[PDB]
RNA sequence: GUGGCGCCCGAACAGGGACUUGA
């Protein structure tokens, strides 16, 4: 290993811990013992009990394929205390931008991290003790260490330069451990560059295999599978319990959420909704019927198989939504019709008052940022939606929202406001002077409206403060109102809400606004302030503050 | 030759632990086509991930050039390390410009790329390009010299600067220069023919030295702020007198000689939004008294440099925006008016960033109404400046929009 | 025994909008 070596020290003005060991067994002590000699004249580890005074702890395991104790550690005491160090493996490598390339291959290997040395101002606090008992300290990458991964990768990078320049048609993906190779190439030729690649790093001191799964794929990859020109999730199932719990219910979220990336027409949002004030482990929740026709519809989906693809650069690439209601949205993206790359799902509630056209472009821009992060290029659309209502949403909106190259699809159900404002009052309308208010002690709030003729009127209310008090006003103004209507507030809450136009909500009384707020072909709205004297509004706010405001 | 100044940050004060937004594989392309030959001139240099300091990286492709240039958001390093600048070598601001017909925004990057640096210092500016897909981690990289986008290196260069300017200005006295970051500014009252001549001989001059220096040109003592002027239709709907009452009353808090009580007393009658409402003499002389007001400024401001701007910024619509600037809410310095949408913003940054260049000699923290994604998605695309400034996000109210129609 | 990523749920700080104690 005459590699460049890296120089590493610890943070500012800090020493080495010191604890002690654990209380432990019997029977894995030789055994890891061995290991140790293993490790040693394998030519990793020096070996020094009377170096220095640290005493790093031992967790040893009993792990998976039983009798195969293999060595372990903490470092919980030393990894805070280590110095940074940069991380970029963040992500993962999405399925899309693999290319589609023929001669695929892959290279695994076995005890990557115990084959790169480190740097002799560290060895010291490797202290790896165990019962007299022994000491034994590292010269290498260890586990348990917040460092390695990035030291791996950077140590791999420099040694395969020479490699990628020398052969730059060739492409190499690498992760954690493992190495995804592939070309377009001819077989003959692939396994003669990938035995003069094994040569490259077995002159750097690495493993590799001939015997691997190169014709024994797909394999299994994060919970992916990959084919050779096509791609899927590990397969998938449903469990039949004829009840759920909540652990039953995150279980299945988390599968289908992992399956909803590429399986089209999937909905979550009822059956999840489920979890709002659920938080114990062991409620027995019903199946309602909202979740059972959801779930019968997801299972009509999964029912059938399908598979994926990969990615060509040279066609330019599409999106497309076919939206699902309840505001709820999916997105398809395909090069070409019925291949679709991937998909997914979005429901967010970037504010519980919304409308549709805000999610769209909510939707879009996520899937721009996507669509960066995995090809490094944004897509071209096609969306339902008339050019008419985007010009008259961003004319007529206090921000700035973009998409990129777009264009209209007759694909229902469409997205339209269904219904919109004036910015010029009307002659024979009516006028409604309203307010409302209420307590923070009883919430016995009162609300009513007022008109220029003198149909007044007056409404208490209960368990609220005064925003829902004006809310419920205009509500009982626009039940007792007629055909076209204009209007004047108090508040500046309920302008806000109006005015960004949303057509669906959560709580059920903005519903019942927007439900007959559709009605009236014609509106104007209007706001003004309190504490002034302005006609009507000081009269409505007289009379609803009697018992409210003493 | 050589001798750098020993430079730090502030004790109690950590370099930039700051993560990539994501990237085009058509801007990695370019980025690593010319950090190549950076690294190749000696300008920059390779490291490990030894050091976990970081800072981002994004693309341009400004006005009056068609290549794949880049810069650095170093706007944590900036505020960190404020002291030097501030201090340790720094400089002052004059006044005379912004009286003066025209000036001519300069770019002097390449002159930075022919001096060393300290080597404790390197390490605070790591930039990271990153991989499509997370393929491979990034290409990170190390600045040997000093950068552009960071204000401290015009801090020490201006030293070397006073030696290259001496001749030509004491020929030449009548022109006011600054020099704030990695352009450069030239103030001319006289014919913008000879402002050119004078520029390109300017230019000549600086490839004296092998200097290579391929909005642009700008007219800044026209501009004046936009009095709030007020309709005069004889007739009045209560519609009208609701929006302007409120108006006023909003505005009260900046100026105090405001009064409404006429126009309060018509509404003691409540009737419709559409009948017409005589302004009495009383009333009227209201009006006169606050759109004499309005034509003039306020009077009580005044600029605080130690505290930081705040440049507010509005939409109305129709293509036409707006923007504000205060220290303190409600004591204004500037206002006015600036006719896609993301490109006007980004157009409307880089006009308001540069007269607060040419005036105050600061860079202001902004207020957009846009979210965060959006900007920080598209931004890097319309660019056309070599610096940048410091922005968050606002969530409008629709009051302040009545600031103006 | 530990760490990292995802999904869900809860506590602290800045901004904005509203209600009570004093000249």
């Amino acid at each position: 290993s005459p590699i460049e070596t890296v120089p590493v020290k610890l943070k500012p003005g800090m020493d080495g811990p010191k604890v002690k060991q654990w209380p432990l067994t019997e029977e894995k002590i030789k055994a890891l013992v061995e290991i140790c000699t293993e490790m040693e004249k394998e030519g990793k580890i020096s070996k020094i009990g009377p170096e220095n005074p640290y005493n790093t702890p031992v967790f040893a395991i009993k792990k998976k394929d039983s009798t195969k104790w293999r060595k372990l550690v903490d470092f919980r005491e030393l990894n805070k205390r280590t110095q940074d160090f940069w991380e970029v493996q963040l992500g993962i490598p999405h399925p899309a931008g693999l290319k589609k390339k023929k001669s695929v291959t892959v290279l695994d290997v076995g005890d990557a991290y115990f084959s790169v040395p480190l740097d002799e101002d560290f060895r010291k606090y490797t202290a790896f003790t165990i019962p007299p008992g022994i000491r034994y300290q590292y010269n290498v990458l260890p586990q348990g260490w917040k460092g390695s991964p990035a030291i791996f990768q950077s140590s791999m990078t420099k040694i395969l330069e020479p490699f990628k320049k020398q052969n730059p048609d060739i492409v190499i993906y690498q992760y954690m451990d493992d190495l995804y190779v592939g070309s377009d190439l001819e077989i003959g030729q692939h396994r003669t560059k990938i035995e003069e690649l094994r040569q490259h790093l077995l002159r750097w001191g690495l493993t590799t295999p001939d015997k691997k799964h190169q014709k024994e794929p797909p394999f299994l990859w994060m919970g992916y599978e990959l084919h050779p020109d096509k791609w899927t999730v590990q397969p998938i199932v449903l469990p039949e319990k004829d009840s759920w719990t909540v652990n039953d219910i995150c279980k299945l979220v988390g599968k289908l959420n992992w399956a909803s990336q590429i399986y089209p027409g999937i909905k979550v949002r009822q059956l999840s909704k489920l979890l709002r004030g659920t938080k114990a482990l062991t409620e027995v929740i019903p199946l309602t019927e909202e979740a059972e026709l959801e779930l019968a519809e997801n299972r009509e989906i999964l029912k059938e198989p399908v598979h994926g693809v990969y990615y060509d650069p040279s066609k330019d690439l599409i999106a497309e939504i076919q939206k699902q209601g309840q505001g709820q949205w999916t997105y398809q993206i395909y090069q070409e019709p019925f291949k679709n790359l991937k998909t997914g799902k979005y429901a967010r509630m970037r504010g519980a008052h919304t409308n549709d056209v805000k999610q769209l472009t909510e939707a879009v821009q996520k899937i721009t940022t996507e669509s960066i992060v995995i090809w490094g290029k944004t897509p071209k659309f096609k969306l339902p939606i008339q050019k008419e209502t985007w010009e008259t949403w961003w004319t007529e909106y206090w921000q700035a929202t973009w998409i990129p190259e777009w264009e209209f699809v007759n694909t229902p159900p469409l997205v339209k406001l269904w219904y919109q404002l004036e910015k010029e009052p009307i002659v024979g309308a009516e006028t409604f002077y309203v307010d409302g208010a209420a307590n923070r002690e009883t919430k016995l709030g009162k609300a009513g409206y007022v008109t220029n003729k003198g149909r007044q009127k007056v409404v208490p209310l209960t368990n609220t403060t005064n925003q829902k008090t004006q809310l419920q006003a205009i509500y009982l103004a626009l039940q007792d109102s007629g055909l076209e209507v204009n209007i004047v507030t108090d508040s500046q809450y309920a302008l806000g809400i109006i005015q960004a136009q949303p057509d669906k909500s959560e709580s059920e009384l903005v519903n019942q606004i927007i439900e007959q707020l559709i009605k009236k072909e014609k509106v104007y709205l209007a706001w003004v302030p309190a504490h002034k004297g302005i006609g009507g509004n000081e009269q409505v706010d007289k009379l609803v503050s009697a018992g409210i405001r003493k | 030759p050589i001798e750098t100044v020993p430079v730090k940050l502030k004790p109690g004060m950590d370099g930039p632990k700051v993560k990539q937004w994501p990237l085009t594989e058509e801007k990695i392309k370019a980025l690593v086509e010319i950090c190549t030959e950076m690294e190749k001139e000696g300008k920059i240099s390779k490291i490990g991930p030894e050091n976990p300091y970081n800072t981002p990286v994004f693309a341009i492709k400004k006005k009056d050039s068609t290549k794949w240039r880049k810069l650095v958001d170093f706007r944590e390093l900036n505020k960190r390390t404020q002291d030097f600048w501030e201090v340790q070598l720094g400089i002052p601001h004059p006044a005379g410009l912004k009286k003066k017909k025209s000036v001519t925004v300069l770019d002097v990057g390449d002159a930075y790329f022919s001096v060393p640096l300290d080597e404790d210092f390197r390490k605070y500016t790591a930039f990271t390009i990153p991989s499509i897909n997370n393929e491979t981690p990034g290409i990170r990289y190390q600045y040997n010299v000093l950068p552009q986008g960071w204000k401290g290196s015009p801090a020490i260069f201006q030293s070397s600067m006073t030696k290259i300017l001496e001749p030509f200005k004491k020929q030449n006295p009548d022109i006011v220069i600054y020099q704030y970051m990695d352009d450069l500014y030239v103030g001319s009252d006289l014919e913008i023919g000879q402002h050119r001549t004078k520029i390109e001989e300017l230019r000549q001059h600086l490839l004296r030295w092998g200097l290579t220096t391929p909005g642009y040109e700008l007219h800044p003592d026209k501009w004046t702020v936009q009095p709030i002027v007020l309709p005069e239709k004889d007739s009045w709907t209560v519609n009208d007198i609701q929006k302007l009452v409120g108006k006023l009353n909003w505005a009260s808090q900046i100026y105090p000689g405001i009064k409404v009580r006429q126009l309060s007393k018509l509404l003691r009658g409540t009737k419709a939004l559409t009948e017409v409402i005589p302004l009495t003499e009383e009333a009227e002389l209201e009006l006169a008294e606050n759109r004499e007001i309005l034509k003039e400024p306020v009077h009580g401001v005044y600029y605080d440099p130690s505290k930081d701007l705040i440049a507010e910024i509005q939409k109305q619509g129709q293509g036409q925006w707006t923007y504000q600037i205060y220290q303190e809410p409600f004591k204004n310095l500037k206002t006015g008016k600036y006719a896609n949408d993301v490109k006007q913003l980004t157009e409307a940054v880089q006009k308001i960033t540069t007269e607060s260049i040419v005036i105050w000699g600061k860079t202001p923290k902004f207020k957009l109404p846009i979210q965060k994604e959006t900007w920080e998605t598209w931004w890097t695309e319309y660019w056309q400046a070599t610096w940048i400034p410091e922005w968050e996000f606002v969530n409008t109210p629709p009051l302040v929009k009545l600031w103006y129609q």
